[PDB]
């Protein structure tokens, strides 16, 4: 388990509304800039504190969530969410569960690249965002901007605190989201082009206060002590 | 600032008159519209003085 | 001002009707300390037929008028059900305290929805007393808005550590009701259904029965898009919406675009023409003529 | 004790009978001294008082 | 005068905030807190105009 | 409460753990001797000899 850093990665569309040529300030769960993101190899129980920024540079198919129980695999997709009996090594060959005793919601959909995902639990939903983008640099998460877009909104409402990957018998990074405030910048097409973390550096807070990306000479009052 | 002082609740349930009027009977909406009126009047007075 | 001409309303074409009878008069409910949540979504509801007729002891809607519950759209209406003590049917309200208020079911201070209760002294008034209904009495701290607890542990009072001896200063945390069919109104069981719902979460689909109307364009009209009410001029634009986006805003947070649920087409909104009126007069001593000048 | 404007300025210990002064905690305003974004990205921070 | 204005009811039951917070339930104490807040904002708008 | 195991230490209307915080006025004290079976009779809203 090595350690690397993220370069302004992991910003998604927080709301369903459309904005163009506007500088917006949203307060939600975001991955802080230049944060320390782990870099695994190829699968222990990874904690699920508030959210997970799962990025892999590809064998990695599944994500079994739960406490000791949501499941997502790739037939194309099954999202059986109910009591399972997990094994010691949950891989896809294939024994992952024993039976479905009191089973519930069950959504089967229709049966060089970087894959980025964000998982969240707010007020009874399980939100997944994703963005497939091409890349030619092996591993070592590049510098740029890839705004993640909403994919599904599951109305599950369960108690998820521990998740584990379903390796397909391969490197994947895991970063944790925190409550942060951002200054998103939309272009004329409605796409997010740039962002500013309003709690990283004094200059970032100065940019956030003026609601602009450029600061001229002078002295400004930012906050209180 | 004057325009941005139109999305504040001022203590009511929502900062939209067309929303309040579509969710409350007249007996129980004039205790909300009144808070909106007070806030917006104070905003205009500050603007005019400056 | 330019007065509107006609009114249009557009709701998505949804046929299935929300299952309400399956919740209200079911075979048996649960205890107050463990209440189930029936989530209702993606259907056409009708709260008036549940408002009139039948026989409900209390119908108290907080933050919304029960009369107007059939024209505004909602987002994932919740439903909770349990059996309550007769004198505590009024204890489930925002803010006010009580034993079961802070130990069984604590409504938020800003709760919106309707509390529905009716008499249940016929099937739930067993001759020997239904001992299945159970309530909690002891807890270390108060509950949070919309919190449930099932775990049962021996309570501890001061010194003499309990660690499961149920002896001195140790009590079993929860006690039953007992429902004889000859009690007074203060002891008689009551049945409660709590309806709660969130307004600004997402453009959901549960809505009251409102017939749609044909779209009109380039005319100052009144519109009603999924509970969004306003006056404007609906045109056809070319702004590119991503497939997941529904609404649209501007620099000062004003809706200037919208997507109609049925056709799924982009329409803009422009306010109807306004302006002040000024009159030029040469003085009412020389002539009585004037000249009006619309400003804007 | 109060001084000129109804603000408590000294209190007596109710058990040892001693006079204790009261002084507010330090506050102020953080300011940022920047030479411009189009010239550099190095700033200095001034705490007001 | 601006400092001395911090010791007036403005219609509430007490000027001290802690007494209101430790003598009344929250959902009812909100109105007293709001009375104090309105009074003190109206006391800061003066001393800025003048 | 930390005493020789008061058999019927059970207050009414107020939790015993919260007795200390609240201040009452002019408490009365009643003292007498009865039989064990008659202790259950001493309670509000209860009848018997
Ligand atoms: C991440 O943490 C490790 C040690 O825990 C440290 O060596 C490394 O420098 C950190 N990352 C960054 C970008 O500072
Ligand atoms: C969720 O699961 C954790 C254990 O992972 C447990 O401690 C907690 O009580 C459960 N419920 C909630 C509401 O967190
Ligand atoms: C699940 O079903 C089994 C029987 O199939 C039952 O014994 C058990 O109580 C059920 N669990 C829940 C949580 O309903
Ligand atoms: C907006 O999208 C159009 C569509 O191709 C493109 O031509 C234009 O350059 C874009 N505007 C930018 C990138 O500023
Ligand atoms: C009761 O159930 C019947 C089903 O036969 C139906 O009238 C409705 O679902 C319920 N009505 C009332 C008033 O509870
Ligand atoms: C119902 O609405 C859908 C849009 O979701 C539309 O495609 C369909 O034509 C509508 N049904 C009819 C009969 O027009
Ligand atoms: C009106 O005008 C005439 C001359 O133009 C003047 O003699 C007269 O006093 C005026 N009257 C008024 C009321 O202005
Ligand atoms: C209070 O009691 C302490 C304990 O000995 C003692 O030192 C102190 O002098 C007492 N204060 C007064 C005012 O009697
Ligand atoms: C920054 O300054 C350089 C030269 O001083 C100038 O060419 C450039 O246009 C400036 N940047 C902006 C954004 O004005
Ligand atoms: C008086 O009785 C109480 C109650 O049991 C006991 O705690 C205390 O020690 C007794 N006092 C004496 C002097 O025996």
């Amino acid at each position: 388990p090595a350690y690397t850093n993220s370069f302004t990665r992991g910003v998604y569309y927080p709301d369903k509304v459309f904005r163009s040529s506007v500088l917006h300030s949203t307060q939600d769960l975001f991955l802080p800039f230049f944060s320390n993101v782990t870099w695994f190899h190829a699968n222990p129980v990874l904690p699920f504190n508030d959210g997970v920024y799962f990025a892999s540079t590809e064998i990695i198919r599944g994500w079994i969530f739960g406490t000791t129980s949501l499941l997502i695999v790739n037939t194309n997709v099954v999202i059986k969410v109910c009591e399972f009996q997990f094994c010691n090594d949950p891989f896809l060959g294939f024994r992952v569960y024993s039976s479905a005793n009191n089973c519930t919601f069950e959504y089967v959909s229709q049966p060089k690249n970087l894959r980025e995902f964000v998982f969240k639990n707010i007020d009874g939903y399980f939100k997944i965002y994703s963005k497939h983008t091409p890349i030619n640099l092996v591993r070592d998460l590049p510098q740029g901007f890839s705004a993640l877009e909403p994919l599904v909104d599951l109305p599950i409402g369960i108690n998820i605190t521990r998740f584990q990957t379903l390796l397909a018998l391969a490197a994947y990074y895991v970063g944790y989201l925190q409550p942060r405030t951002f200054l998103l910048k939309y272009n004329e097409n409605g796409t997010i082009t740039d962002a500013v973390d309003c709690a990283l550096d004094p200059l970032s807070e100065t940019k956030c206060t003026l609601k602009s990306f450029t600061v001229e000479k002078g002295i400004y009052q930012t906050s209180n002590f | 600032t004057l325009v941005k002082q139109l999305s504040s609740n001022f203590g009511a349930i929502s900062s939209v008159l067309n929303d309040i009027l579509a969710r409350l009977d007249p007996p129980e909406a004039e205790v909300q519209i009144d808070r909106l009126i007070t806030g917006r009047l104070q905003s205009l007075q500050t603007y005019v003085t400056q | 001002r330019v007065q509107p001409t006609e009114s249009i309303v557009r709701f998505p074409n949804i046929t299935n009707l929300c299952p309400f009878g399956e919740v209200f008069n079911a075979t048996r409910f649960a205890s107050v300390y463990a209440w189930n949540r029936k989530r209702i979504s993606n259907c056409v509801a009708d709260y008036s037929v549940l408002y009139n007729s039948a026989s409900f002891s209390t119908f108290k809607c907080y933050g919304v008028s029960p009369t107007k519950l059939n024209d505004l759209c909602f987002t994932n209406v919740y439903a909770d059900s349990f059996v309550i003590r007769g004198d505590e049917v009024r204890q489930i309200a925002p803010g006010q305290t009580g034993k079961i208020a802070d130990y069984n079911y604590k409504l938020p201070d800003d709760f919106t929805g309707c509390v529905i209760a009716w008499n249940s002294n016929n099937l739930d008034s067993k001759v020997g007393g239904n001992y299945n209904y159970l309530y909690r009495l002891f807890r270390k701290s108060n509950l949070k808005p919309f919190e449930r607890d099932i775990s049962t542990e021996i309570y501890q009072a001061g010194s003499t550590p309990c660690n499961g001896v149920e002896g001195f200063n140790c009590y079993f945390p929860l006690q039953s009701y007992g429902f004889q069919p000859t009690y007074g109104v203060g002891y008689q069981p009551y049945r409660v259904v709590v309806l709660s719902f969130e307004l600004l979460h997402a453009p959901a689909t549960v809505c009251g029965p409102k017939k749609s109307t044909n779209l009109v364009k380039n005319k100052c009209v009144n519109f009603n898009f999924n509970g969004l009410t306003g006056t404007g001029v609906l045109t056809e634009s070319n702004k590119k919406f991503l497939p997941f986006q529904q609404f649209g805003r501007d620099i000062d947070d004003t809706t200037d675009a919208v997507r109609d649920p049925q056709t799924l087409e982009i329409l803009d909104i422009t306010p109807c023409s306004f302006g002040g009126v000024s009159v030029i007069t040469p003085g009412t001593n020389t002539s009585n003529q004037v000249a009006v000048l619309y400003q804007g």
